[PDB]
């Protein structure tokens, strides 16, 4: 019905029907082809919409919203995480002479005297006192989220997810309301990809014991040879 | 208003419309209304810029630091490549931003807001003294440059040189001494010449016969 | 402080403008606004979670009186086999049994199966009376029924009612988060919540919480 050139997904700005498969009734679910019965409370309005909710946690339309603001902040946290879980040990393997790369050890070097130097490097940031990052920490993410939930200096009578103003959308990529709702889509996709991630990183240091790209590491050595299995009689009951 | 040498005639396009005109078009790049916007904009960031370096090689041959032009050879927390990487990414998207809000302003903003002004300190009297120190600022900057390539000395240790012997240490005893003082000279007896070229033919503009001027019009 | 209506106080004080649901009105106890998690949206459901918040309230400060009291008497002269509160239940299986003061002469309790069994049987007739009633009171209030709980007669007046109600959550919401407090700083340091502030009033900067804190981690 169309040309091959059309087919082949030219011509931008001939989006009203790709928004089709990430909103409304007949978008993409959970289950694919083998969820019919959507939730109808979930009608396919608002981002990542898949029809998942099993356990109908979400069927009080308020509670609802307030799980959507979890599931994006955690997504954007989680995001943050993942990026910063995996920076660290990449940077150390290609040569940055950070003293401990591995994420679940890393809270551990502001205990040595020679501080916590950034990237390696004692220039830097160069912080000794637990205590006092922890204070500067609360002071500074209190009146963030506290202006976060409410408003504040950068701005007030904005959305709670999407704010938006000159402060949180600073390059206009969400002007055009297409190109928002399916950014959106595209957020809170990497978030709750980040999130299962993060688990995984967690269970990972649980499990394992070493850092997430080792783990990658030794499985792109001999993955047959070490996978999870590997470690599925660890946690033996003795 | 004062102008860039006493009793100077500005060209037809510097009508004092704009701020910090002194008249001052020898060479008469400016008489494209929108390259004279353009360098107007360019003017100011570059005298931004030189500001920003202004102060800060005061500041690091104040202290104890490393001297200016051997500071990019020192080691620092990343290798040179991946820092030139990522001060592209960063002003590939600072300067696009500042690209559309000149575009779209015809003025300096930072990302989104179009004028960066928190402090609503955006007076025309502060335009012309953004305008005033930034050009003092890139002089500043080419001298701190110069007088450190002549010397292997900073700004403010070629100052005590000078201030050591004023008479005897100066740029007319350096290196580049005599052409500075032939080009003193030749600027300080230029203005007559000019002002030679506005007496014989009163009330009339004289083409300089450039390429960017398009004098045959 | 008003504790009730829309200028009560809140969970984020000036912050807390537009965070508070429509449904947490001024209407309850402790309604300092904070229902981030929507959990609260049905009002049934919020009266079983308010019930719960209670009950866990009463519970923890008891708990928390009762893991505090023995090891302050234990210093202040007193014989307690084992003192610290996550042990006190493994006094059944020593010599003397479980001696209440350290009295051989007082409980001496040696079957944990029967003290347990008397206790299902006594909880369970309490708790069942607790929901639906029985020998002191038939149709009170779930959580505040009066005449048997009020020999004293501390709150015939409605405000004085609701000064004591906010009182009481808070001092429960305190207690809650200290039996929190309790449990997880017992798991990661292994001593008493006595012992681990005498440590901390011993040198508070390297006696802190975060000198335990590489004690978790896998490490292969
Ligand atoms: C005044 C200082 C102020 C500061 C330092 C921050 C800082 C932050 N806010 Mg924030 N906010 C601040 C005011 C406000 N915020 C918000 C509403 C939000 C939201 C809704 C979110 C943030 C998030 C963040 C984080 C990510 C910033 C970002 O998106 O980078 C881009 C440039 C960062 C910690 C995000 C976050 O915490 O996810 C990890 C996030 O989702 N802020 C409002 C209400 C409009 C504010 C009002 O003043
Ligand atoms: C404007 C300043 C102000 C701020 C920022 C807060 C903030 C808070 N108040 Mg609040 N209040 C404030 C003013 C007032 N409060 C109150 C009355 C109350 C009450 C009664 C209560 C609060 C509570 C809270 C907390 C609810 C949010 C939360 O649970 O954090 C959640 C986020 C975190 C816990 C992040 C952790 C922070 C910290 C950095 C942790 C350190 C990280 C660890 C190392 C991680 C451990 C690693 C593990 C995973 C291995 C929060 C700390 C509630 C509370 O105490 O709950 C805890 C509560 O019950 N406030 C009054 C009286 C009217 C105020 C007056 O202005
Ligand atoms: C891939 C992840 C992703 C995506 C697609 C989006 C997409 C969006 N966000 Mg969200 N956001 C995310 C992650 C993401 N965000 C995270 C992790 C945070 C927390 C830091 C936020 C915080 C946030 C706020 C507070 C706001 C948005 C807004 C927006 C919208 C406009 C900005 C945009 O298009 O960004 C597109 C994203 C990219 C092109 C990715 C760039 C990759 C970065 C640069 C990598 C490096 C990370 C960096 C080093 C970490 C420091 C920070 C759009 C719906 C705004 C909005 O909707 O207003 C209209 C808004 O107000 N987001
Ligand atoms: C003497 C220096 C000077 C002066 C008078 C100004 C003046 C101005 N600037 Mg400029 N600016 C400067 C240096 C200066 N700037 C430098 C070095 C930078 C680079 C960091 C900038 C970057 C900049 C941006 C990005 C923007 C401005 C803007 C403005 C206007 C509002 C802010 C203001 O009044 O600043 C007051 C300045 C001071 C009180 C100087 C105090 C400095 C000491 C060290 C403290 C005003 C015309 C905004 C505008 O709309 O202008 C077109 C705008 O968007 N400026
Ligand atoms: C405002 C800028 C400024 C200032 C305050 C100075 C000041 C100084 N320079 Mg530098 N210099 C500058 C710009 C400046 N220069 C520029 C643009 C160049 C490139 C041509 C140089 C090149 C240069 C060399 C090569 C040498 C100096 C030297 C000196 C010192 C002796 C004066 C002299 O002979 O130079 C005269 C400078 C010029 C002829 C260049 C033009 C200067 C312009 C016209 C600005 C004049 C000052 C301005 C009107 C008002 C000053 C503002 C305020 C600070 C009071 C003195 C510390 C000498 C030195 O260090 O001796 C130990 C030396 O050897 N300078
Ligand atoms: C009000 C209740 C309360 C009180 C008085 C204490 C008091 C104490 N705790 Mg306990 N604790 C509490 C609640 C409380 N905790 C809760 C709710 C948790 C679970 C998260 C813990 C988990 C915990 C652990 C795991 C450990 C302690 C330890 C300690 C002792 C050292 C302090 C420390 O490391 O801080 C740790 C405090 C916390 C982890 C969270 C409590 C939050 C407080 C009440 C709010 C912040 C108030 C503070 C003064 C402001 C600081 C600002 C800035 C520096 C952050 C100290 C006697 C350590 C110990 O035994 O050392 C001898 C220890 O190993 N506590
Ligand atoms: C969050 C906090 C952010 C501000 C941090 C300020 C640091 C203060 C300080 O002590 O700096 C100290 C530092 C120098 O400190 C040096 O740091 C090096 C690594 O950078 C090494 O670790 C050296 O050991 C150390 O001496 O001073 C500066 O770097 C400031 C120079 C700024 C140069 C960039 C200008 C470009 C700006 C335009 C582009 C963006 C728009
Ligand atoms: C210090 C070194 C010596 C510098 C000498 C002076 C430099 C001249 C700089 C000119 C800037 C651009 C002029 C703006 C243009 C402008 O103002 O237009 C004016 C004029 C033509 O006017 P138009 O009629 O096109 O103008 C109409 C429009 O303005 C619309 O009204 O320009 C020309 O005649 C052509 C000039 C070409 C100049 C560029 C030549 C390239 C030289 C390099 C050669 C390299 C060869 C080797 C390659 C490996
Ligand atoms: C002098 C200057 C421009 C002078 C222009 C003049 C006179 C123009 C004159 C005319 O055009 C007109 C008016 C009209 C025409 O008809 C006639 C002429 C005569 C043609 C610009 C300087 C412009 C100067 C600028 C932009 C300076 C920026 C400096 C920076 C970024 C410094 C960075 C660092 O030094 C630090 C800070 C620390 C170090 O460790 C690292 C590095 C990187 C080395
Ligand atoms: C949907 C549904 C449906 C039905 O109905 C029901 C159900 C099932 C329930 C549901 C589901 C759900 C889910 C799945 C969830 C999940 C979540 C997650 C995973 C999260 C994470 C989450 C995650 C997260 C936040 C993360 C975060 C992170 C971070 C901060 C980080 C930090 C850090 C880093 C950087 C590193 C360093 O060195 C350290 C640290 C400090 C560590
Ligand atoms: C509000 C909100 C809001 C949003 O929306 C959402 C969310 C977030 C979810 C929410 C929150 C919540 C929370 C925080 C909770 C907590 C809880 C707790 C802590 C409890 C405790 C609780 C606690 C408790 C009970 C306690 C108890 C105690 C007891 C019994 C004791 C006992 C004992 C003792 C004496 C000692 C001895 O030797 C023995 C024993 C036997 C051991």
């Amino acid at each position: 019905k169309k040309t091959i050139r059309e087919k082949a997904g030219w011509w931008s700005n001939g989006g009203n029907e790709k928004l089709s498969a990430f909103y409304g009734p007949d978008r993409g679910l959970w289950l694919g082809p083998l969820s019919g019965t959507t939730p109808a409370y979930l009608t396919g309005e608002f981002p990542g919409d898949y029809g998942w909710d099993s356990a109908g946690l979400s069927a009080d339309p308020e509670t609802f919203k307030r799980y959507r603001e979890l599931e994006l902040i955690h997504a954007r946290w989680a995001m943050l995480g993942a990026l910063g879980c995996i920076t660290p040990e990449l940077l150390a393997k290609n040569g940055t002479p950070i003293v401990e790369p591995v994420w679940f050890k890393a809270g551990a070097q502001i205990f040595a005297e020679g501080g916590l130097d950034y990237l390696g490097n004692p220039g830097l940031v160069h912080a000794q006192s637990i205590l006092a990052t922890l204070a500067v920490q609360v002071i500074l993410m209190g009146a963030i989220e506290g202006y976060r939930v409410n408003g504040g200096p950068a701005g007030e009578g904005l959305d709670k997810l999407h704010p938006g103003g000159q402060f949180f959308d600073p390059l206009g990529l969400a002007e055009d309301p297409d190109a928002f709702a399916e950014l959106k889509v595209k957020e809170i996709k990497n978030g709750r990809l980040a999130m299962f991630s993060m688990f995984g990183f967690f269970v990972q240091a649980i499990v394992t014991g070493k850092g997430p790209l080792a783990n990658l590491d030794e499985h792109l050595a001999s993955p047959f040879t070490s996978n999870a299995f590997t470690y599925a009689q660890k946690f033996t009951p003795q | 208003r004062p102008m860039w040498y006493p009793g100077a005639t500005a060209p037809a396009h510097l009508d004092g419309s704009m701020l910090g005109d002194y008249g001052f078009d020898p060479l008469r790049l400016g008489v494209n209304k929108d390259n004279l916007k353009w360098f107007r904009e360019a003017e100011l960031t570059n005298g931004r810029w030189a500001m920003a370096a202004v102060v800060g090689i005061l500041f690091t041959d104040a202290v104890g630091l490393p001297k200016f032009w051997t500071a990019g050879a020192e080691k620092y927390a990343l290798d040179n490549q991946t820092l030139a990487l990522i001060e592209v990414a960063v002003f590939a998207v600072l300067e696009g931003k500042r690209y559309e809000i000149y575009k779209k302003t015809g003025e300096t903003g930072f990302l989104s807001f179009a004028p960066f002004d928190p402090m609503g300190m955006k007076s025309e009297e502060m335009k012309l003294k953004e305008l005033k120190n930034g050009r003092l600022a890139m002089l500043a900057f080419l001298g701190f440059c110069s007088q450190a390539a002549v010397y292997g000395k900073g700004p403010i240790e070629t100052l005590q040189l000078h201030l050591a012997d004023p008479g005897h240490n100066n740029i007319y005893t350096s290196s580049v001494g005599p052409e500075t003082a032939v080009t003193v000279a030749v600027l300080c007896v230029l203005p007559m010449i000019i002002e030679a070229t506005k007496t014989l033919n009163p009330g009339k503009e004289s083409v300089p016969y450039f390429p960017w001027n398009e004098p045959w019009n | 402080i008003e504790w009730y209506g829309p200028d009560r106080p809140k969970f984020l004080g000036p912050f807390s403008e537009g965070d508070t649901p429509a449904y947490l009105t001024g209407e309850f106890p402790g309604d300092y606004g904070w229902d981030t998690a929507g959990l609260s949206a049905d009002p049934e459901t919020f009266k079983r979670y308010r019930e719960l918040e209670l009950i866990h309230a009463r519970w923890a400060m008891l708990g928390a009186l009762g893991c505090i009291t023995p090891e302050l008497l234990a210093k202040n002269g007193i014989p307690f086999g084992e003192a610290v509160w996550f042990k006190a239940g493994a006094q059944i299986f020593a010599e003397g049994g479980l001696n209440y003061l350290g009295n051989e002469n007082l409980i001496h309790a040696q079957s944990i199966i029967a003290t347990l069994a008397f206790q299902v049987v006594v909880m369970g007739l309490a708790e069942a009376y607790r929901a639906n009633g029985g020998p002191l009171g038939e149709g009170l209030d779930p959580l505040h029924p009066g005449g048997a709980f009020d020999p004293l007669g501390l709150a015939d007046d409605p405000d004085t009612f609701a000064e004591l109600k906010v009182k009481e959550i808070k001092n429960g919401r305190l207690a809650m988060f200290s039996m929190f407090g309790f449990f997880v700083q017992a798991i990661v340091t292994g001593k008493g919540p006595i012992q681990n502030l005498d440590d901390h009033l011993a040198n508070p900067t390297a006696v802190n919480a975060f000198a335990y804190a590489t004690k978790f981690t896998p490490s292969a």
